């Protein structure tokens, strides 16, 4: 995908399989006020070879693992279990909070990392340790064209083995860094006729075109390039160049400058659901229930603008949906969230079958387990759920 | 240095 | 055919009903449902065999079905729709490869590719009752097939009704006890159990003595057949790929070479789970298995077929994925019209309620408006025709003539005219049909000339699909109207397509009483019998026959058949209900056949219209409706002589054993037409049949014979074959000088009558043949219509774009077509444009124009019954015109009415500047 | 008429030659003024497109593009020698000093043509052509031109004119980074001029 590192730098290589994408000490040279954390990248697609987007992304921090995999809300429990928007692991005080349109974390240093539900990732420091980075960020010093070398410390002159050179540990089959076979590259003409208004079209650089005070805090220059590159190797449906726009939107939001209507002369408008007030410029952190309802608040939430169909209008915020006030909120056990008693799975001994009552402020639970041949290990982005011990396979032949 | 709390982003595709 | 059960038991059947394979025995306890799923059987190339033909799982409440007659398509609940059909919390079927997989909450999940393999793993939990032909989840193999008995074919569900009986023959060729088998050898058969070959790995994972004894009967039942050849190893490569193992190349092109739908190639290792219109890979376990199979590159896989181009994936309304273009009628009993809109918007449009004699209801797949109605008409006899309905009013014709046609244009309805030719001097006449703008003849005098337009049609397809069931000939267009020549006059046209009203004619659609007043276009008060048949006349005719026999004596013998019977006793002894040679006297009324037996001729003198002449017509044609006939042939005194290694029966389902992989069948109107059948390893083609050694080619609808060369519209080269190796379509333009036009009824190009050529180097012949090139630029009027003709030629004021652009030498820089409704304009260096928006170069409009790229970059341009212009990559230009446009067009190119002298080609004034250039598109031409 | 395009506006109660807010003229004097503040000469020859309805725009207004010559044409003035409305159906080109070539066919001057058109032959010597709820050419005898829509269509179109948000610099070569052809240059109709 599109990259921008926690140095001045952005770049956009393509990859298959999980890469190094931020984190401190690769080797653990830095041992004096050693906080070391790691986070890493993974790269999916949905039909064209020519590039990829974000799938899941994940974490490792003070023992203890993170993941998104481009959803709602959760997969990010070392336990395995997901997570809501607001949850307090109350070990270091760390709580993943997300915004209306994203979703950042925190811990007693702070850090905090948001990612969208849907391919858009952002990372920042809590300033804890920030004296050396491993990852995809590149070593993060004021130079930019230092930032490339193999996590083994030896210069690295090919970048598009760079990824590969700091993917995961371990063999990764059918990943290839680079489209090893003929790529389906976009023919030029597309391009000038797709560029227009209407694709890819408040995009450009015009005063007369909505948020032109946007364009002075974040220059859209990386941005014009990649919808034209991303429509282009696409099919052309609309939704791609609302993704797109949308991005540059919240970044140069969250600048600080506010921004003026573009979804209505742009044709694309979000059919948000309930009171799904759309919003220019709103509040962050919508008034959610926090689990707690006692904690300190996240710093982050003093922060700018962003847009996005606020809910909190009438009905507060919850679930990743609008909840009256007089709905359940989550259940608040112990510093964690329980939305809408989904009926989750509170432990990975699958004997805690847990329906939440949100508003009654606590759960009610079963002791039941899966069992019946079916063993209750954790289910790729899912509760703690049954998978079968065994299955054979019946073969009908033919002649 | 306090003065240099950076951001990395990922933009999708 | 041979299966191992989950168990290890290893058996094997041959049948041709539709059974079951895997079923709950009850309900299970809890937290799953009944997955039952039913296997059909056909009996397919020889007898004592079997195919499997389709699965059909129900579960949740939806019924899912896959069939070998559809690849890679999803049948639910009776309807067609797109395979990514992702349900809430089950039925997660999506396609996997050459295989479809049925994913489920449940543990049960099946793969099936069609073509002779499924698989359904079933989880550890089924274990208690699983009644299903694939046997207990105890996995000991001794006690399987134990409370059915011995038979693996004692389970069957429905079926048609002649699936228990082969043939009146006890099922011949049983395959060989021994496995007598010259191809044990490795040469066929032989690579999936000998070692230091491709399929090495697998030799030790997968121990292929369980799999090798499936091999040997195929070559028993069929020797070395390449369609029983690819099946099988394909079959054992993907069971042992459920084990991984880096398999080498087993597919080679003199062994089994494959073919795929559009943008398909073929990979050992691809891909289990390609991304569908909704861009979301199947969320169950992937990348598993690398299966084998076809991978569409630069595209993806929608609605599970077609591999179309990227982000035209459709809409998503309803949760079923509906496809572009495609009329929804997504409301129940057809209540709106709704359309798939352009960029996933359902848009629904509030359509009619349809004509209110036809029925919104589901067949054929699709739900819509469908007719009602039912008809006959039956002009048995040479001269005997009869009307629509009611009584017979025995036209004496000796003239070609029209039995029905429209005589009021509707949208919904399409073209339909049924003619009989009658032949001469009161003969068996020979059938035509007009369906669709399109002429087919069905039948001829032989046994089979299928016109339409290349006269060798044996097994073809289209908009209409003709079926050469055993003796009689049988065709239905795209909506079902059934014709019906036995080679001699008799017809059976049956018309239950409810134009009702709209049809006139000799079958004139006047419902009600007996006299159905008919009605002529002006007016009609019946003079006479005779005025009908003048009145009623078609184009064509020769020289316009008289009507009528000399003194009309004709008919006067009858009276001497009154003094002595004269006439068919005989035929009395066999019409009437002690006469066994015909039981469908339910099904159709004989009474009118009878007198028609009777007064055929004089059945015994003169004018010979015989028993056997006749006789067998009625008793042919009635197994159009479900029918058991009886031999007529009991003494044969008519004998009905075979070709060639063959045998007579009353019941020849000629329909099973095509020597194409192909069969547009018709269903055979579910029954078996009479014919003579070929024995042993018979392979029955258009009248010859060979024993089972050179029907290895079939093309995706018209079948080809050993050594073929059919070649397809467009003049793409031809799909060529051979036995031992080939199927190749071989993809090649015409050459210039020839068109793809149907020369002595081949549909191979041929130079035709007109023409006109412009950049064959330079070349401008007329289409008359005087010879003067262009010789400047510009966009020059060639093919112009004469105006104030009335004839079929449009104003299509070519304009040939002759510009110097590549290498400054006046080749054809670009094509300019007005066609009367547009401004077509293509150029061999960039794009194709149309209205002034360039378009995908290979598409083409049959109403506008005929736009393809040829292989070396060369594009053309043809109309439906229009002209034809050629382009090569580089500048070329061919104009072909059929002379039935004798002259009637005054372009540069002269009339062309067959004489070089009247056009003089602008004797007095240049044809192609000083008269006939365009000034529309050139300059001011002041200053 | 008048000198300046301004025919069938009902301002004041009644229809008057009082200007439109959709005026694009092209060339008057060799100088291109678009929907906004606008000026300059293509000084290239051929066909180049001049305004088209903006593709994927989701107004219901029909495609009206339009390609103007760019051949000298009377004493090297570079005047639209002929209009080439391509117009959905097809090809409606009007030519000022001969007849209407209205889909290949010489036509009468006083008639309607096509769907929803209007031409005629100006009583002074011009030829106008109009579509309903759509563009207007008012060609004359000089080669003057100016397309006129109606001010119902703002920032919904994208050719040589460009927008009609009336900003003078956001459609000329737009702003920062941009691929505009303002001087389109269609190949369909234009010399493939190859060496
Ligand atoms: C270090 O970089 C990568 C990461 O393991 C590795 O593949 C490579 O072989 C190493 N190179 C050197 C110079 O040690
Ligand atoms: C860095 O500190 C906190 C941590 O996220 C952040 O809120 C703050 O805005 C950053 N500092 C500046 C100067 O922006
Ligand atoms: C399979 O399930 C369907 C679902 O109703 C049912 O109609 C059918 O009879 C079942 N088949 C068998 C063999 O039980
Ligand atoms: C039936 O006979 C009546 C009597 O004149 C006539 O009006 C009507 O058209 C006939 N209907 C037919 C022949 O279908
Ligand atoms: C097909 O190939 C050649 C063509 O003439 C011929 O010798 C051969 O016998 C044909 N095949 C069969 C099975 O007859
Ligand atoms: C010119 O080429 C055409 C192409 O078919 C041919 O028929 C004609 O004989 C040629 N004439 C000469 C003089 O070469
Ligand atoms: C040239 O452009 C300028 C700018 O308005 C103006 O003078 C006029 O419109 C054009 N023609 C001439 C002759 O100046
Ligand atoms: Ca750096
Ligand atoms: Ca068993
Ligand atoms: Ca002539
Ligand atoms: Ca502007």
């Amino acid at each position: 995908p599109h990259y921008n590192s926690f140095d001045g730098w952005s770049f956009d290589f393509q990859g298959t399989c999980n890469y190094l994408l931020a984190g401190t000490l690769c080797p653990g040279v830095n041992a004096e006020g050693l906080t070391p954390f790691t986070v890493t990248t993974k790269n999916e697609n949905r039909g064209s070879p020519a590039v990829s987007y974000v799938r899941q992304v994940t974490v490792t921090t003070l023992n203890t693992n993170i993941s998104i995999h481009k959803n709602e809300i959760g997969k990010v429990r070392v336990n395995g279990v997901l997570m809501a928007l607001p949850v307090y692991l109350a070990g270091g005080r760390i709580s993943v909070i997300n915004g209306g349109s994203k979703a950042v974390l925190e811990t007693d240093f702070g850090l905090q990392v948001t990612y969208d539900w849907n391919w858009r990732v952002d990372v920042t420091l809590p300033s804890s340790y920030h004296g050396a980075v491993c990852g995809l960020c590149g070593n993060m010093d004021k130079n930019h064209q230092n930032d490339q070398v193999f996590p083994n410390g030896t210069m690295a002159p090919s970048i598009p083995t760079w990824g590969g050179s700091w993917q995961v540990p371990g063999w990764d089959p059918l990943c290839w860094h680079e489209c090893q076979g003929s790529c389906p590259t976009c023919p030029e003409d597309r391009v000038e006729e797709y560029e227009g208004p209407g694709f890819c079209g408040p995009l450009a650089p015009g005063t007369g075109s909505p948020f032109t005070s946007c364009h002075a805090h974040v220059p859209p220059e990386s941005f014009f390039k990649g919808c034209v590159l991303d429509v282009c190797l696409g099919g052309g449906s609309k939704d791609i160049l609302c993704q797109a726009l949308a991005a540059y939107a919240a970044a140069c939001q969250a600048a600080g400058i506010k921004i003026e209507d573009w979804r209505t002369q742009a044709g694309c408008e979000i059919t948000c659901p309930d009171n799904s007030h759309y919003e220019l410029c709103g509040p962050p952190c919508p008034a959610s229930c926090p689990p707690p309802a006692r904690h300190t608040a996240p710093t982050v939430c003093d922060g700018p603008c962003v847009e996005g169909c606020q809910c909190d209008e009438g009905f507060v915020l919850s679930a990743d949906q609008c909840v009256p006030l007089d709905g359940g909120c989550g259940c608040w056990v112990n510093g964690t969230y329980y939305e809408a008693g989904t009926e989750f799975w509170a432990d990975t001994t699958c004997s805690k079958r847990c329906h939440c009552g949100p508003g009654g402020d606590s759960l009610v639970c079963k002791p039941a387990s899966c069992g019946l041949g079916e063993e209750c290990a954790l289910l790729p982005s899912g509760e703690i759920g049954c998978q079968p011990t065994s299955i054979t396979e019946c073969q009908a032949w033919g002649d | 240095v306090p003065n240099y709390n950076s951001t990395c982003w990922l933009w999708g595709d | 055919p041979h299966y191992t059960t989950l168990d290890g038991h290893r058996f094997d059947f041959q049948g041709t009903c539709e059974y079951l394979l895997s079923a709950p025995c009850h309900e299970p306890p809890t937290g799953t449902e009944y997955f039952n799923v039913t296997v059909a059987n056909e009996h397919r190339g020889s007898q004592a065999v079997s195919y499997t033909r389709s699965v059909t799982l129900q579960i949740y409440g939806l019924s899912l079905t896959l069939s070998a007659q559809w690849p890679r398509k999803l049948q639910v609940n009776g309807e067609f729709v797109a395979l990514p059909f992702h349900l809430d919390q089950k039925l997660s079927v999506y396609i996997s490869g050459a295989d479809v997989v049925v994913n489920t909450a449940s543990g049960v999940s099946l793969a099936f590719d069609g073509d002779s393999f499924v698989r359904l793993r079933v989880p550890a939990a089924y274990a208690g009752t699983l009644c299903g032909l694939c046997g207990n989840y105890n996995k000991n193999p001794n006690d399987d097939l134990t409370a059915v008995g011995g038979k693996p074919e004692g389970w069957k569900v429905g079926g048609a009704p002649g699936c228990d009986q082969c043939e009146p023959e006890p099922c011949p060729k049983p395959c060989t006890p021994e496995e007598q088998e010259p191809f044990r050898g490795p040469d066929a058969c032989g690579i999936i159990t000998a070692p230091e070959g491709p399929l090495a790995p697998c030799h030790s994972l997968v121990p292929p003595t369980q799999y090798f004894e499936a091999c040997l009967l195929d070559a028993c039942q069929v020797q070395g057949h390449p369609g029983g050849l690819c099946p099988a190893i394909a079959t054992y490569v993907a069971a042992c790929q459920a084990a991984g193992a880096q398999l080498g190349e087993w597919r080679k092109p003199d062994f089994c070479p494959l073919q795929c739908p559009a943008h398909s190639h073929y990979q050992l290792c691809g891909d289990s789970c390609p991304v569908s219109c909704p861009s979301l890979s199947a969320p169950v376990g992937c990348e598993t298995i690398c299966r084998e199979g076809c991978v569409c590159d630069a595209g993806f896989v929608l609605s599970g077929d077609t591999c179309v181009p990227v982000g035209q994936c459709g809409c998503l309304y309803q949760g079923r994925y509906y496809v572009l273009g495609a009329t929804f009628y997504p409301g129940p009993e057809c209540e709106r019209l709704c359309e798939c809109g352009p960029d996933g918007q359902v848009t629904c449009q509030e359509g009619a309620d349809c004509e209110p004699y036809e029925e919104c209801r589901i067949e054929n797949g699709v739900q819509a408006c469908h007719p009602t109605g039912c008809g006959h008409c039956l002009a048995n006899g040479g001269l005997h025709y009869v009307t629509l309905d009611g009584r017979v009013y025995d036209l004496h014709g000796s003239c070609s003539y029209v039995l029905a046609s429209v005589c009021h244009p509707k949208p919904g309805d399409e073209e339909f005219s049924i003619v009989l030719e009658k032949n001469s001097a009161g003969d068996p006449q020979r059938v035509v049909v007009t369906v669709a703008g399109q002429v087919v003849g069905l039948a001829r005098g032989p046994q089979v000339t299928v016109d339409g337009e290349v006269v060798t049609l044996p097994v073809a397809t289209g908009h209409v699909s003709v079926t050469a069931e055993g003796r009689n000939i049988v065709l239905q267009t795209n909506k079902g109207m059934k014709v019906l020549f036995d080679g001699d006059a008799h017809i059976l046209m049956s018309i239950p397509s409810s134009f009702r009203g709209r049809l006139c004619g000799l079958c004139g659609n006047f419902n009600g009483n007996w006299s159905d007043d008919f009605v002529l276009p002006s007016g009609a008060v019946a003079p006479n019998v005779e005025a009908f048949g003048t009145a009623w006349r078609a184009p064509g005719s020769s020289l316009g026959c008289g009507e009528g026999c000399g003194p009309q004596g004709c008919p006067v013998c009858l009276a001497e058949e009154t003094q002595a019977y004269e006439k068919n006793d005989a035929c009395g002894k066999i019409r009437d209900p002690h006469g066994p040679f015909a039981a469908c006297h339910k099904v159709l009324s004989p009474l009118e056949y009878f007198r028609q037996c009777v007064y055929d001729m004089c059945a015994h003198k003169g004018d010979k219209a015989y028993l056997c002449r006749s006789l067998a017509a009625y008793t042919a044609a009635c197994q159009a409706a479900g029918a058991a006939v009886k031999p007529w042939r009991t003494d044969s005194v008519c004998p009905l002589q075979c070709p060639a290694h063959s045998h007579y029966s009353i019941c020849t389902r000629s329909c099973q054993g095509s020597c194409a992989a192909l069969s547009g069948l018709t269903g055979c109107t579910t029954r078996c037409f009479e014919g003579c059948e070929c024995d042993d390893h018979f392979l029955l083609s258009h009248g010859v049949c060979i024993p089972a050694q050179d029907c290895g080619c079939v093309h995706n609808g018209q079948y080809m014979p050993v050594n073929s060369s059919l070649m397809s519209s467009d003049c793409s080269e031809r799909c060529f074959c051979s036995p031992n190796n080939g199927l190749t379509c071989h993809e090649a333009g015409c050459p210039s000088g020839h068109v793809c036009e149907i020369q002595a009824g081949v549909r191979e190009c041929q130079a035709a009558r007109g023409l006109c050529s412009i950049s064959v180097g330079a070349n401008l012949t007329t289409f008359d043949g005087a010879h003067n090139a262009i010789s400047s630029p510009g966009v020059y009027e060639l093919s112009s219509r004469c105006p104030g003709l009335q004839k079929n030629v449009p104003w299509y004021r070519v304009l040939a774009d002759v510009q110097p652009c590549h290498n400054n030498d006046k080749i054809v820089s670009k094509v300019h077509i007005f066609f009367q409704d547009g401004l077509v304009t293509v150029i061999p260096s960039k794009g194709a444009w149309v209205n002034g928006l360039r378009v995908d170069l290979p598409a083409t409009v049959l109403t506008s124009v005929s736009v393809r790229r040829m292989p070396d970059g060369s594009m053309l341009v043809h109309q439906k019954a229009g002209v034809t212009v050629w382009l090569g990559k580089d500048g070329l230009l061919d104009v072909m015109v059929g002379d039935d446009l004798a002259a009637m067009l005054c372009g540069a190119c002269g009339n062309f009415d067959g004489d070089q002298t009247n056009d003089a080609y602008g004797s007095q004034g240049k044809t192609p500047i000083e008269k006939w250039r365009a000034q529309d598109f050139s300059p001011c031409s002041n200053t």
